[PDB]
């Protein structure tokens, strides 16, 4: 629901 | 080193704007500073935060797009492939 929530999943 | 990449100039300018130092970085570092750039410049859609609006931003020039979705990262990864020099 936040930009960081989505962005953080682009990296392991 | 094999785990490092050298961002092309315009992408490096973006990373430096977000606080990065130097010329070579790991992919995790590149993603960290690119994410910070998007967050501090508040380019993401306030209601649907996975959407990033970058029309008129150097990031939009690099993506060749006015916006992209973090949920469908292919255009972002294509931009990185064209803007990261590797070994
Ligand atoms: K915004």
């Amino acid at each position: 629901l936040t930009f960081e929530h989505w962005w953080a999943q682009l990296t392991s | 080193q094999i785990n490092q990449v050298r961002p092309k100039l315009p992408l490096l300018k973006i990373l430096h704007a977000a606080g990065a130092q130097g010329e070579m970085f790991t992919v995790k570092e590149v993603m960290h500073y690119l994410g910070q750039y998007i967050m501090v410049k508040q380019l993401y859609d306030q209601q649907e935060q996975h959407m990033v609006y970058c029309g008129g931003d150097l990031l939009g020039e690099l993506l060749g797009r006015q916006s992209f979705s973090v949920k469908d990262p292919s255009p972002l990864y294509d931009m990185l492939r064209k803007n990261l020099v590797t070994l």
